[PDB]
């Protein structure tokens, strides 16, 4: 009896990279 | 990805202009933290 | 989404908390409704909230606090500012040209189209060697 | 001394202006019916002056910097005294506020009225203001400066008897405006009711001029605290061995270089220069 | 070499919590994913197709804040700070049991993989509370005397490893109630303890911003301390950062304060991934158990970021 | 002066630079065209070079304009494609059912932004009130 | 801005600033008025006219030179030449009708 | 005695002198770099006008380098060479030590780069052409907003 | 360094060209510096009063 819940999945991209 | 760690890790090369922000202030980015941790710091 | 204001207004705090109305007050200079920031204060005293008084585009076209109307890089009154530095942006002030003006402006920076120090050494320079 | 209560509670109210119409529309909150033109020549005397010799004193703001002045003190009828919330003092010249408010707590317009009174506005540093409506005597002079020496610190007190007409030049922008709430419609020695407007710019070109050169030096100094007092020194030109700093510095070898401007005064995270 | 694994994306952003997420695990044969978030749910996805968010449980009265899988992966296992256990049924989306016991707020959690099941939890009124998942009452419970963050079950199944905000790892024997041994010399409170999959190697991550790697084997001298990673910034808050060993036992991923998951080299210690992506706290960087680049980061942006290590 | 005696001897026009270059083993201010000293703030646009080297006038019907706006501002525009010089095989395909969908997806998303908007402005709701504020919290950087 | 397009008031704001000697304002107008309708022969002979009254013959060349490069009628291709051959660069001429 | 290089672009062809007996390092490195064809369709990606134009990465982005001597070597600061003024050659490095394969023709003097940013070069033909290169239009990260391709360079002779 | 001077075989002086820009500005940045004479302005000015006149 498992509901599929409110999720959602969307390909997206890790954004400008970070200085150490 | 842009690579691993190599382009992460070194300089851009060259000296700077001799001569970026949003806010005309300042740069502000939206974030996302517990409630309770702004709460005890204003505290 | 979020307003230009000095350090000389965020009140004490690091951590502070701000409200946000979507057309709360008109602005000072251009008369058009704007998103008001408004916060607290450096005492329980006066609940005056003191809050942005310009509009984005009337705190990026004449470059001043949205609080306190005074420049971002010297701290003058814009006035003073565009009369000692002068030229920059003298600004229409009159009924249907102020919005006109900035009516204008804002479908051009929403639409993606668009030397400080330049001009203080130069008035420096005015003034050095002034007499009167 | 704690501040002195000017008026008992008994006496001000909230009460309903004088019946100068039929009806009282209480939108406006004003008497409409009637003639128009009566109201505009119906003005009155003030009821109570402010003297800051024997009223003046500690309140609940003294003890809290960053607060503003009290209005109903300036017109000498606020009924509390030391438990206000606002100063109840005369300011001094480092009472300096922001071009957003006045001194009294009040926004501060983008341009003056038809009949150039109320705020002000922060389109035009003014400092000066008018007073008008002076019963033509042979003193103006020593009573306008009696009266407005009271009220602070002037800078030019222009006075045209002939008609009876003053232009009272402040120093700040706090004691203009106090100066200006304080004898609205306040009495002379004369019983008569002062006429205290903001003053238009004089076109007297020597008025011009000063006020002009005020605007550049409030410019200088606050670009020289800006500035490194070496970028002030180095760039001033008036001493030799400023100049000859600068023609050691801005030349890093290379005889007969004299960087450029946008350089040699760069201001940056790295820049060439000693920075500060 | 732009895509080399079975994902439909490079990329996913699983999204779906109305709050901050705290823990998030893998499937151990790498299928599905179980996310626990302070909205007091726990959202069960798929990794591998189109990814759905197949179930949603609910049933904890408070913040969640552990979970680990069976065996097979069939029975979740949910600490909450409802001073609570719980055992939970993925046939029906039900809750089997919860286990009652703790008197403050529930931490950590281990489940052993082999050997015999046992649930071990850490709490912060001090205790290890070790439990039979069959039957509501605690086994047992070794008390100590301060909070307790970070709890591991050791490969020969009787050795628990503590770590508490007093600085450094404890290793407790079940038989005797009492600890073994411990490993010090972190400064800061202790946030996870991950054995390594060939088990001679702990990670241990602290709130000084630095990642220790720690000996297992019992021949080792009497510093066991073998790396000491730096290169995580922790940031304004103080979460709980649970990090992860790949499957080959190579590589150390660690969440940051700064929203960026920070992957070292375990054998020489240098910094392979510095991978940005999330707004606040990473809380939860974490490999896949089957041995592809799979990474997944649940961060306190009520966000997952499902990616690949090319 | 030749390679690699120029000690001593300074140049002093363009002309004694060869064709140009400045001499980098002279310590001494050269300029190998000329001196731009100070120029008073002339409000002309910037006179910009086109991609051969030469003048571009399309600076004048750019101006005002976004950067990835469409201007057609020379004679080569007017030139049929396939007998411009630039190329002669030209790919006239539609696009690929991915990126329609993808454009789909995008102009979609923007639309429904859009048209929620006009429902709330053709009817709103009774009270405009949204008591389930929640807090935005922003990291500033001054 | 309401009639963009129309030379007559291209002409009137050219020669409004020309007969106040605003010679720099009326050259941008004239770059921009070319720039706007570049095959109104009109505009182009006011712009070399200009520019050859003024004294500035390498200017003139640089006018014709972009209007060459519009590919215009018969007219201002003759009109380059006269000119050229009124200065006496022959050579200038035959490059112009190759 | 002085070597030549031949950086064909778009915008013009530049024929340079380089130093061998000066900076015979930095030198040579160019040649080995020039002639195995690596500069080949570069592009300049970074100008800035009144200062300086560089380029020599391959994916024109101002990250990479290779030099035939590994990644990076020495620096060579002789204090005979200066940075006079327009058309020298120097090595964009980041820090002390750091040379690598993109490099530095300036385009005004600016003699406070000596000690840091070693001189190898100096250009012989075109130098319109390098006005040209700082006349070009660019972005806020200074990059031309035209592409600007070293296509060859050849050692003349 | 625009114009280079140069004697032929023949022995006389002829000017070539290094660039395209002397008897044309096109390809020049210094036609924006270029200032009309006085005379030419007035010239100009004094035929379009009479134009205005006719
Ligand atoms: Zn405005
Ligand atoms: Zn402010």
């Amino acid at each position: 009896t498992l509901t599929a819940g409110p999720g959602v999945a969307r390909p997206a991209g890790r954004g400008a990279a970070a200085p150490i | 990805v842009p690579y691993t760690g190599e382009n992460l890790a070194r300089p851009s090369y060259g000296p700077a202009n001799p001569f970026k922000n949003n806010v005309l202030t300042g740069h502000a980015e939206e974030m996302y933290i517990s409630e309770a941790t702004f709460r005890a710091k204003h505290r | 989404d979020f307003p230009s204001v000095c350090e000389n207004c965020l009140p004490e705090n690091p951590y502070v908390k701000m409200l946000k109305e979507d057309y709360g007050a008109e602005c000072k200079l251009c008369t058009r409704p704007f998103t008001v920031f408004s916060w607290a204060g450096d005492g329980r005293a006066h609940g005056r909230k003191k809050r942005t008084n310009i509009c984005l585009t009337c705190a990026r076209l004449k470059n001043a606090c949205q609080c306190c109307i005074m420049d971002l890089q010297f701290g003058l009154p814009i006035v003073i500012r565009d009369k000692a530095l002068e030229l920059i942006a003298p600004g229409p002030q009159s009924e249907i040209n102020r919005e006109y003006f900035a009516q204008n402006n804002e479908r051009a920076i929403e639409e993606g189209r668009a030397k400080t120090d330049e001009k203080a050494r130069e008035l420096l320079r005015r003034l050095a060697n002034s007499k009167p | 001394r704690p501040a002195r209560p000017q008026i008992d509670p008994a006496l001000v109210k909230s009460e309903r202006p004088p019946q100068t119409g039929t009806v009282f529309n209480i939108w406006y909150n004003k008497w409409s019916g009637g003639d128009r033109e009566d109201k505009y020549l119906s003005q009155t005397h003030a009821k109570g002056r402010c003297n800051i010799a024997r009223d003046s004193g500690y309140t609940r703001a003294d003890s809290r910097p960053g607060s503003y002045f009290c209005l109903y003190f300036a017109r000498g009828i606020c009924p509390k005294g030391q438990d206000c919330d606002y100063l109840h003092r005369l300011p001094t010249i480092h009472d300096i506020f922001n071009p957003n408010v006045d001194c009294f707590g009040r926004d501060k317009f983008a341009d003056y009225r038809d009949d150039m009174g109320g705020v002000g506005s922060f389109n035009r540093q003014n400092r000066t203001i008018y007073v008008g409506r002076i019963h033509v005597t042979d003193d103006i002079e020593e009573i306008v400066a009696r009266h407005f020496a009271e009220w602070g610190q002037i800078e030019r007190i222009r006075v045209l008897n002939n008609r009876g007409v003053a232009f009272i030049t402040y120093t700040n922008e706090a004691n203009a405006q106090f100066a200006k709430e304080a004898m609205a419609h306040q009495s002379l020695d004369h019983n008569e009711i002062l006429n205290v407007r903001w003053a238009t710019a004089d076109p007297n070109p020597l008025a011009q001029k000063r006020e002009q050169r005020r605007i550049e030096e409030q410019a200088a100094e606050a670009i020289r605290r800006a500035l490194p007092a070496e970028f002030v020194a180095e760039i001033e030109g008036k001493d030799p061995e400023a100049r000859k700093r600068r023609k050691l510095e801005s030349s890093y070898g290379l005889e007969g270089y004299e960087a450029p401007d946008a350089v040699h005064f760069a201001r940056g995270p790295n820049a060439v220069n000693p920075r500060g | 070499t732009p895509r080399t694994s079975n994902l439909k994306a490079p990329l996913m952003e699983l999204s779906g919590h109305t709050g901050e997420i705290f823990t998030a695990k893998f499937d151990p044969t790498g299928t599905l994913i179980a996310s626990g978030s302070m909205d007091r749910t726990i959202m069960l996805w798929r990794v591998y197709g189109d990814c759905e968010n197949y179930g949603v449980l609910n049933g904890h009265k408070a913040a969640i804040l552990d979970l680990q899988w069976s065996r097979d992966g069939d029975i979740l296992f949910s600490a909450s700070a409802d001073m609570h256990l719980a055992s939970w049924d993925l046939t029906t989306g039900q809750r089997i049991r919860r286990y009652i016991g703790h008197e403050e707020i529930i931490n950590a959690m281990d489940v052993t993989q082999r050997g015999e099941e046992l649930l071990i939890s850490g709490s912060d009124d001090g205790t290890i509370g070790i439990w039979d998942p069959r039957t509501k009452n605690a086994v047992d419970y070794i008390e100590t005397d301060f909070p307790i963050t970070a709890v591991a079950v050791s490969e020969a199944g009787n050795e628990i490893y503590s770590g508490g905000i007093d600085n450094d790892i404890k290793v407790w024997d079940i038989r005797k109630k009492a600890v073994v041994h411990t490993m010090l010399g972190h400064n800061d409170t202790i946030t996870t303890l991950r054995v390594s999959p060939d088990g001679q190697q702990l990670l241990s991550y602290a709130m000084d911003s630095t990642a220790r790697t720690w000996d297992i084997r019992p021949f080792a001298p009497t510093d066991r301390h073998i790396r000491t990673f730096d290169g995580a910034p922790l940031g304004l808050e103080k979460n709980l950062i649970r990090g992860s060993w790949s499957k080959d036992g190579k590589k150390i991923a660690v969440g940051a304060g700064d929203g960026t998951v920070v992957i070292w080299g375990s054998d020489t210690g240098k910094l392979l991934y510095k991978l940005p992506g999330h707004k606040g706290t990473v809380n939860c960087a974490e490999f896949a158990p089957d041995g592809a680049p799979i990474i997944l980061s649940a961060s306190s942006d009520r966000t997952m970021l499902l990616g690949e290590l090319i | 002066p030749p390679y690699p005696n120029r000690a001593g001897w300074r140049p002093r026009a363009p002309e004694d630079f060869g064709d140009g270059g400045a001499f980098p083993e002279i310590p001494v201010a050269q300029y190998p065209w000329g001196k731009n000293d100070s120029s008073s703030k002339s409000n002309a646009l910037v006179v910009q070079v086109d991609s051969e080297g030469k003048v571009d006038y399309t600076a004048i019907a750019r101006q005002g304009h976004s950067s990835d706006r469409i201007i057609h501002a020379s004679f080569k525009d007017l030139i049929p494609l396939r007998q411009r010089a630039e190329a002669g095989q030209i790919d006239l395909s539609r696009p690929s059912k991915e990126e329609v969908e993808a454009t789909a997806e995008r102009t979609k998303n923007a639309l429904a932004a859009l048209v929620s908007g006009a429902l709330a402005a053709q009817k709103p709701k009774n009270v405009q009130v949204n008591t389930k504020r929640e807090a935005t919290f922003v990291k500033y950087t001054p | 801005d309401v009639h963009p397009n129309n030379t007559q008031l291209w002409i009137r704001y050219i020669e409004a600033e020309l007969k106040n000697r605003n010679i720099n304002h009326a050259r941008n107008l004239l770059d921009r008025a070319v720039t706007r309708l570049p095959r109104v022969s009109k505009l182009w002979y006011k712009y070399v006219y200009v520019m050859e009254m003024l004294g500035d013959i390498p200017g003139t060349r640089q006018v014709f030179d972009r209007w060459m490069k519009w590919e215009p009628d018969e007219d201002a291709w003759n009109a380059y030449i006269k000119l050229e051959k009124r200065y006496g660069e022959y050579e200038r001429a035959r490059q112009i009708f190759a | 005695m002085a070597t030549d290089v031949a950086l064909e672009t778009t915008m013009g062809t530049i024929i340079l002198e380089l130093y061998n007996q000066h900076a015979p390092r930095t030198c040579e490195n160019f040649k080995t770099l020039a002639a195995r064809g690596y500069y080949d369709g570069t592009i300049f990606h970074r100008v800035i006008k009144d200062f300086m134009v560089q380029g020599g990465d391959p994916t024109g982005t101002g990250r990479g380098g290779r030099s035939i001597y590994g990644d990076t070597f020495e620096d060579e600061i002789h204090p005979g060479l200066r940075h006079t003024g327009a058309g020298i050659l120097s090595m964009a490095n980041a820090g002390p030590n750091t040379n690598g394969s993109q490099f530095f023709l300036t385009l005004a003097p600016t003699p406070w780069l000596d000690g840091k940013h070693t001189i190898f070069g100096r250009v012989k033909k075109g130098i319109r052409v390098l006005q040209r290169m700082g006349l070009v239009p660019t972005d806020a990260d200074d990059r031309p907003k035209t592409e600007i391709k070293i296509i060859r360079a050849y050692v003349v002779g | 360094g625009t114009l280079d001077i140069i004697e032929t075989e023949d022995g006389e002086m002829i000017a070539v060209d290094k660039d395209g820009t002397f008897f044309s500005t096109a390809n020049a940045t210094d036609f924006a510096q270029h200032k009309p004479d006085k005379a030419a302005v007035d010239r100009l000015v004094a035929d379009l009063r009479k134009a205005e006149e006719a």
